[PDB]
């Protein structure tokens, strides 16, 4: 039954040894002799076989039948005779999307040093070395046998055996290795590929998508791609006031979607879901504790929204009623996890606000409707493809063209409809009887087409009939919380506030899901895979914490002197020691005269007072806040007129003296930042790199010395045909993906003082200091720009990223929407390109669109702006030449300038450089609809050329210059 | 009788999030046939669900000539290429098609009557399609006012010196022709005026047979959605109801394929009530609906009203082939 | 709503610096510009702010007086609200509310119904150019004869109405049409500011502009003798005219001293502009019928609420922008009878 189902699917992963690019020739016997017990049967093998030919690979499953006057092998034992074989050379690794090749050196150290490139059968000198070959493997066979037995004994049950080796095999297998061999090693031999003749993916990629393959296909079940997508998401996350209302927002959409992951996952298999790459990441850790399967280890934090709002999964659905139940079952799901969290609100805050009043009554006949209204907030689109059986019997030239006519007859257009027919051909040039297409050979198309049919039918919406009332306060498009009545609403919501005033505030009257999206910090260690993770929430309330976060110039962050003040972190430097020491004598002293005479009012609970000493705001360190006691009270959160305390004047003196220590402290901490940085970030057209557009030819992809010696029209067809994705490849850079956005940028972030709220796949959303934003930013675009750091894979490819600097004081919906403006200019600008944007406090907006490494040529410059060493008037009379400045005479008039306004002759000639090469890079918006003139400018090429060849360079180089200036004070005003 | 109004200021339609301390950032968005509404019949009452039905509201440029401009349909590739369903037998599914990729992006901005004339038979000229700047273009005011945090911002609608707003109405109900009144969120007002209806309304109501007998000859159907259209039955849904086109005849519907961007969400206040009115939710204006009707069309006029208020405006939709 | 309404004019004795801009290309604090047309401009919202205020202090002094009859709005609130009106004094009194025939006017304070006026933008109408010959220029376009065309219809409009029809002139990137004082004797050209421009011969077009501003502001033109004015207008071209407002503005650098060391203070330099004085602007003003709330015997219709308004901001001097405390903002104000 669903034990033979998951002892199948264990059977399916384990079909390759881990071992089996060492020795090709008994790769089988060593997988059914892993296999233990659990080896296969003869016609399950078969069929495991069959489903792994026709899964990803094909551009090796279709190529290793490479008959030139031989079989072409490439292995590690080469002692395959020439007379049929004629290898090649030592196995290496490709990347599945830049093609860059890396080689195996660890590996071949602990390997014979061999004297001769080949071996035959039974030549002479190749005793000693089949038998140190034969040690080694019987080495590596065993530590497979230790592990594999050591997990099926600690799991007895078939599905939490099957889901913990596919989580935990390749680091458990890859932590014995290098306990044994070295960590090097284990690393190079854990990342092996499948197939050695192509390696454009690791072997466990490939057992993955094997698995999944075989899944679908398994008991009569047609396969079948769905896509799954959760919307809206700007818009919900938009809607925030404090920035734990924006981290809850993110952090619940991460959690519905993953919800449907998990019910997937748990229904089919951990491995039928090709992105995001559940593997290593935290929430499927927290899922994994939560089913008793593996213990949380707490090494990666679960504080981040590390899950995409849509995901891509490969099942098989015996009929069209199987997957109607599937969508049934997944919207069921997610409305009970929304529905448990509805109540939740409802019994824990509400009821326990008006646990007596009659206003409880009046809204009680109303939990129901607004129960629906949340229910009713997200729009879940399912969408799925069946994917066709192309009817491959006959010849295997009949067979091609019957799947070449089965793609004509689809009617797509000219230019994908001939990529997947060069693809097909491509796979129909090799020479071999047994050659045969299959039915995932357009695995890419399907794709494609799932992807069009989830953007057209999430367009979909049915939404409830709401009564009227005054809306949400917050939301602003949904009647709040009984809202019938003007004086029934704010009577409710005083209670609440009253009750929850660490949340609320006196003014707020929320909806059903702004009032869930608020509480949801305090209700998520009470929900399904939390309660033993531990510490979800994050310690940081406000948006102007994340701008204190920027370091001072003694080595301490406002930030970090705040925390002492609460007396969390002590302050290690004792040069200011007494000097904050006495600030926080003073603010104790100060708070514990507001908390003794709010106690007496006997308006708040006793408890929230009691802890006021903690969870004071930050914003009393603004020595603009301590104006009076009114806003002092306002900035506490507390409203003065309502308490009537707006007549208090006994307390001018604790004021003026905390403003007094203030000035003080202020003296040599600086005064404390007011404004932070925005940082989202996007991948650069994600979908043209998995349509084949943006893949190089299959060239790349294959094993580097193996194009020549194979026959030459696949050959030059290899040569000019892109390769397309396929279930192994894209999980491949799934995995890549995941490595990127889970073990990368929540580093660097944390590196960079920033707090990581999102980072999903390709996506990352960050809140930093507008010190270390610019830095973080090009750090991270590189690192995503790389595609083999050290030994684990990286996406390769592109960011349009989007920055906003804009003052605390901001609402954060308004700068979300900004900062979201922006990234769409970066990517409508020749993406590859950072906007930078500055919104100050009076509400003046900057503007820039830069290439990512134009930023250090500005930061270069700005640097030398602030260190007086080059005057600020410099600026000034560059705007203004901006508009009447041609390319002749631009480095005359730049060097003058430079010469005038700097220190020395030296400092004006490093001024001169940096502003000629940086402002090559900056985007361009002319009135025409010109967009290869950003291409030019996204790589850095003959475009200076081309902008002689280009008729309309003036407008160019001038906009070019402007822009240059114009991010420029950007930074100087961030640094200064 | 077109009603043409043009602004003397920006204008500023207030979106459904609160603006009166706290957020004082106000944004702006298109206007709602409800306000434009609501002003015509503040206009009526002044001269002498209301009872009198206005069609819809367009944007509109003079320049020489006085054209009416409509909302750019969402059936158009920003490459001014047209997007078609074509179902697929093979796998069971239907795709917009737009014969360069199974990927587009809508062309946003206009498109002139002279468009929608040409547009409805399934092709786009140039000239037909204007771009937004064109038209309006989003100003922004800022710092206009114990009053240190008073500053707040605003973004308005800054129609060029020859573009203004034009409101539709049925033949009749005539009023006070030249005046003034006020339109929007913060006070302003525009110098609306009256004029007679222009003569690119009878050339596509004179041409409304061709179409119609290709519509009906083809078995294709496209319905474009001028102005927001609120087509729930209960609630609020973006699926067409199938009775809805029983009223212009439809015997039958084969397949019915819809593409429309997000939802707009929006309100009123219940002067009556001094309350909020119901939260409300509207396929956005510029969607287009690809039915496969089986029978005929008798419908004598090239538009139709859809869903609920739509007296006011909403639901203006026009009968086109693909 | 909004009736019928009301011109006014602004002229800047003094260079004004009201509000910013979302822009800031190079100036720190630029001016309110439109954003299609990039001209200077004055929102209605910050005019209203300032005639509001205005009126406002009238009404705490006794000084609106009304059909040639003083205003005594202490009594008068309570002789049309009684009850509580005795607590509506102490409320003003107390600054947490605003007299009653202001609000009346020009809408409750922050603490119902609306006011019934409004304000509009103050759209510019004269630009000064440094001149050759004739030291300065009223320097116009073409289309701010047509913005101001269409809105002088809605008051006026039966001699001006035929003439506003006659205003359409077309007019190339170097032609112009100047007054006698600004023409070079000889050569017939005209030089603004670096600038040559041609004098486009004409009859009609600087006359039409000049008569409607007379019979819209009266014989005097703010001060100065209307025949004095009509020699300095010069009608240049669009992109001319766009051009000189971005750049013929006065940029105003500015620092703060320290006394300490005499010197200035690191960071404490950035540059403000300022609209220049001899601006002729003018903003329309709609005004309505008040809400009936029991108001008194003279502000019953609208045309009773625009005369007061019209009588007692005429020939005014009030500040505009923030910097008054230097001299910065006084304009002379003629309501258009
Ligand atoms: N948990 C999350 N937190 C923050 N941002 C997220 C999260 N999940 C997804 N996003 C991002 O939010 C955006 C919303 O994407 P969405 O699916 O709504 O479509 P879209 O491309 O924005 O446009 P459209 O609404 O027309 O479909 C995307 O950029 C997505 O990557
Ligand atoms: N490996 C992957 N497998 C499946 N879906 C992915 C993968 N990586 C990203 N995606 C998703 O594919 C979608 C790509 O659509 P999107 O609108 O973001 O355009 P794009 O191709 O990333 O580029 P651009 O924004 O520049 O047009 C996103 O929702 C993203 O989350
Ligand atoms: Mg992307
Ligand atoms: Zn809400």
């Amino acid at each position: 039954a669903d034990n033979e189902f998951w002892l199948n699917k264990i059977r399916a992963f384990f079909h390759d040894p881990p071992d089996k690019s060492f020795e090709l020739k008994t790769h089988e016997r060593r997988a059914s002799f892993i296999l233990g017990e659990l080896k296969p049967s003869k016609s399950l093998k078969r069929i495991i076989k069959n489903a792994d030919i026709q899964a990803s690979s094909l551009q090796r499953v279709d190529l290793e039948k490479s008959i030139h006057k031989k079989e072409l092998k490439s292995t590690f034992d080469r002692i395959h005779n020439t007379e049929k074989y004629e290898y090649i050379g030592q196995p290496i690794i490709r990347h599945p999307v830049t093609g860059e090749i890396k080689e195996y050196g660890t590996i071949l150290a602990n390997l014979p040093q061999t004297q001769r490139e080949v071996y035959d059968v039974d030549d002479e000198g190749k005793e000693d070395y089949e038998e140190q070959f034969q040690e080694i493997l019987s080495r590596i066979l065993k530590i497979e046998k230790k592990v594999f037995d050591d997990f099926k004994n600690r799991y007895s049950d078939p599905k939490d055996l099957y889901i913990s080796l596919w989580a935990f095999y390749a680091e458990k297998l890859k932590e014995a290795l290098e306990e044994e061999f070295s960590a090097s090693f284990a690393e190079e031999f854990v990342n092996l590929p499948a197939y050695t003749l192509s390696p454009d993916h690791t072997l466990f990629d490939h057992a993955d998508a094997t698995s999944a393959i075989f899944g679908a296909e398994i008991d009569g079940k047609k396969p079948v791609l769905v896509l799954f997508k959760i919307s809206p998401v700007q818009k919900f996350i938009a809607d925030a006031r404090k920035e734990k209302d924006l981290w809850a927002a993110s952090h619940m959409l991460s959690t519905l979607t993953f919800k449907a992951i998990s019910f997937i996952a748990d229904k089919f298999g951990p491995d039928v879901v090709i992105y995001p790459h559940l593997r290593g990441n935290p929430f499927f850790h927290a899922w994994l504790h939560s089913k008793k399967i593996w213990e949380f280890s707490d090494s990666h934090s679960l504080k981040i929204a590390s899950v995409p709002n849509k995901f891509l999964a490969l099942v098989g659905v015996s009929d069209e009623k199987e997957l109607n139940n599937l969508r049934e079952g997944i919207r069921n799901e997610i409305e009970s996890f929304l529905a448990d969290l509805f109540d939740k609100l409802w019994n824990e805050v509400i009821v326990g606000a008006l646990e007596h009043s009659d206003a409880l009554k009046h809204l009680g006949d109303k939990k129901e409707i607004h129960k629906e209204i949340l229910l009713k907030r997200f729009t879940l689109t399912l969408s799925s493809l069946k994917i066709h059986d192309v009817d491959v019997s006959g010849s295997k030239e009949e067979a091609y063209e019957k799947v070449k006519d089965f793609v004509r007859s689809l009617g797509l257009p000219n230019a994908i409809e001939s990529k997947y027919l060069q693809w097909l051909d491509m796979l129909g040039s090799v020479e071999a009887s047994n050659n045969r297409p299959t039915k995932y050979d357009l695995y890419s198309l399907y794709y494609e087409i799932l992807t069009v049919l989830n953007a057209i039918e999430s367009t979909h919406f049915d939404k409830p009939a709401e009564p009227a009332g005054y809306k949400c306060t917050l939301c602003g498009e949904h009647l709040a919380i009984g809202g019938e009545s003007r004086e029934m609403m704010e009577n409710v919501w005083g209670k609440i506030h009253k009750r929850w005033p660490s949340h609320l505030r006196s003014n707020e009257r929320l909806c059903a899901v702004c009032a869930v999206k608020r509480f949801y910090p305090k209700f998520i260690e009470t929900l399904d895979i939390f309660e033993g993770v531990g510490k979800v929430v994050p310690d940081i309330e406000s948006v102007s914490e994340v701008a204190m976060c920027r370091r001072t110039k003694h080595g301490i962050t406002w930030k970090e002197v705040y925390d002492y003040l609460r007396g969390l972190k002590n302050v290690d430097d004792e040069k200011l020691l007494g000097k904050l020491e006495n600030l926080k004598h003073s603010v104790q002293t100060l708070i514990n005269n507001v908390k003794s005479e709010l106690k007496s009012r006997k308006v708040y609970p006793e408890e929230f007072l009691e802890g006021l000493n903690r969870n004071f705001s930050n914003e009393i360190l603004y020595s603009e806040r301590l104006r009076d006691f009114n806003t002092l009270l306002d900035t506490l959160g507390f409203d003065a007129a309502k308490l009537g305390l707006d007549d208090v004047k006994n307390y001018e003196t604790m004021i003026s003296e905390l403003r007094e220590r203030l000035s003080e402290v202020y003296k040599m901490l600086g005064e404390p930042p007011k404004y932070y940085a925005i940082l989202m970030m996007d991948g650069d057209e994600m979908g043209k790199l998995l349509s084949g557009e943006k893949l190089k030819t299959a060239e790349h992809y294959l094993h580097s010395a193996i194009l020549e010696r194979v026959s030459d029209a696949l050959r030059v067809k290899a040569k000019t045909v892109r390769r397309l994705i396929t279930p192994a490849a894209h999980s491949s850079i799934s995995r890549a993906l995941k490595n990127f956005s889970v073990n990368h940028v929540p580093d660097v972030v944390r590196k960079g003082n920033g707090t990581l709220i999102y980072s999903g796949g390709d996506d990352v959303l960050v809140l930093l200091p507008v010190d270390t934003a610019f830095d973080v930013a090009t750090e991270l675009a590189m690192t995503f720009s790389t595609s083999w750091n050290g030994w684990e894979m990286l996406p390769g490819n592109k960011l349009s990223a989007g920055l906003l600097i804009v003052h605390y004081k901001h609402p954060l919906y308004d700068a979300l929407e900004k900062t979201r403006e922006l990234l769409q200019k970066a990517k409508k600008l020749g993406r590859n390109a950072i906007a930078v944007g500055l919104l100050k406090r009076s509400g003046s907006y900057y503007e820039s669109v830069v290439n990512f490494e134009t930023l250090e040529d500005a930061k270069a410059v700005a640097n030398l702006l602030v260190k007086e060493q080059v005057s600020p008037r410099i600026i000034y009379e560059l705007l203004n030449f901006a508009d009447v400045i041609s390319k002749e005479f631009l480095h005359q008039l730049v060097k003058y300038e430079a010469v005038r306004h700097s220190i020395d002759k030296n400092l004006a000639e490093e001024f001169q450089s940096v502003f000629a090469r940086g402002h090559q890079g900056v985007r361009v918006e002319l009135e025409g609809n010109d967009e290869e003139i950003n291409k030019y400018i996204s790589d850095g090429a003959n475009l200076e050329t081309f902008l002689d060849k280009y008729e309309k360079a003036v407008d160019v180089i001038r906009k070019q210059v402007r822009g240059f200036l114009n991010l420029v004070k950007i930074l100087y005003e961030s640094i200064r | 009788m077109i009603l043409v109004m043009k602004p003397y200021d920006s204008l500023l339609f207030r979106e459904p999030r609160p603006f009166d301390v706290n957020n004082h950032v106000a944004r702006t968005i298109l206007p709602l046939p409800q306000t434009l509404a609501g002003a015509v019949r503040s206009a009526i009452y002044v001269k002498y669900e209301p009872e009198f039905e206005i069609l819809g509201h367009f944007f509109y440029r003079y320049d020489g000539k006085f054209e009416l401009l409509v909302e750019s349909p969402h059936d158009v590739t920003q490459n001014l290429g047209l997007v078609k369903p074509h179902r697929i037998d093979k796998l069971g599914i239907t795709i917009l098609m737009d014969s360069e990729g199974i990927k587009f992006r809508p062309f946003n901005g206009f498109l002139k009557f002279s468009g929608l004339i040409d547009y409805l038979q399934g092709r786009i000229a140039e000239d037909s399609v204007v771009e937004r700047q064109k038209i309006f273009k989003k100003e922004r005011r800022v710092g206009i006012a114990t009053k240190e945090e008073h500053f707040y911002q605003v973004e308005m609608l800054r129609f060029s010196d020859d573009c203004g707003i034009a409101v539709w109405v049925e033949d009749g109900v005539d009023f006070d022709d030249e005046g003034i009144l006020g339109v929007g969120g913060e006070r302003r007002f525009v110098k609306f005026e009256k004029r007679e209806e222009p003569e690119c309304i009878t050339n596509l109501r004179s041409k409304w047979k061709k179409i119609r007998d290709k519509i009906n000859e083809t078995g294709r159907l496209k319905i474009y959605l001028a102005t927001p259209a609120i087509l729930g039955a209960k609630g609020y849904s973006s699926k067409l109801d199938y009775d809805l086109l029983g009223d212009i005849g439809i015997e039958r519907v084969r397949s019915v394929n819809f593409i429309g961007g997000k939802p707009v969400i929006f309100s009123g206040w219940d002067f009556v009530t001094r309350k909020p009115k119901p939260t409300r939710y509207a396929v956005p204006a510029g969607s287009v609906y690809f039915v496969e009707f089986e029978g005929e069309v008798k419908l004598d006029m090239p538009y139709l009203k859809l869903g609920k208020l739509t007296k006011l405006g909403y639901g203006l939709c026009f009968m086109g082939v693909w | 709503m909004f009736e019928k309404a009301v011109v006014f004019g602004l002229y800047s004795i003094t260079p004004v610096h009201a509000g910013s801009g979302a822009e800031l290309s190079v100036i720190a604090l630029p001016i309110q510009r439109e954003r299609h047309t990039g001209f200077p401009v004055i929102w209605g919202q910050s005019l209203k702010g300032v005639l509001r205020s205005r009126f406002r202090q009238l009404e705490l002094d006794e000084k609106i007086e009304v059909e040639s009859q003083k205003w005594k709005w202490k009594e008068k609130t309570k002789e049309v609200l009684k009850e509580k009106a005795d607590e509506f004094i102490k409320k003003v009194e107390e600054r947490k509310r605003d007299p009653l025939l202001t609000e009346i006017v020009f809408g409750p304070a922050t603490d119902e119904h609306a006011g019934a006026v409004s304000v509009g933008d103050a759209k510019i109408l004269l630009f000064p150019v440094r001149s050759a010959k004739g030291v300065f220029a009223f320097v116009t376009s073409p289309i701010v004869i047509q913005r101001l065309k269409e809105d002088f219809e809605l008051v006026s409009e039966i001699e001006l109405k035929q003439i506003l029809s006659r205003f359409k002139v077309e007019l190339s990137n170097n032609e112009t049409i100047a007054g006698n004082a600004l023409i070079l004797n000889g050569e017939n050209k005209v030089i603004l500011e670096d600038i040559v421009l041609k004098v486009k011969s004409d009859s009609n077009v600087i006359e039409n502009l000049v008569e409607v501003l007379k019979t819209l502001f009266g014989d005097n033109f703010f001060g100065k003798p209307i025949e004095s004015i009509k020699e300095r207008i010069a009608i240049v071209s669009d992109d001319v005219f766009k051009s000189f407002t971005r750049f013929s503005t006065e940029i105003v650098a500015r620092v703060r001293i320290d006394a300490e060391k005499g010197t200035v203070a690191r960071g404490g330099l950035w540059y403000e502009e300022f609209l220049p004085s001899d601006t002729l602007m003018y903003s329309l003003i709609a005004v309505g019928s008040p809400k009936k709330e029991n108001l008194p015997k003279e502000v019953d219709n609208t045309q009773k609420i625009v005369n007061v308004l019209k009588v007692t901001f005429n020939n005014a001097f009030l500040q505009i922008g923030g910097d008054e405390t230097v001299g910065k903002g006084f304009v002379k104000v003629r309501a258009g009878v």
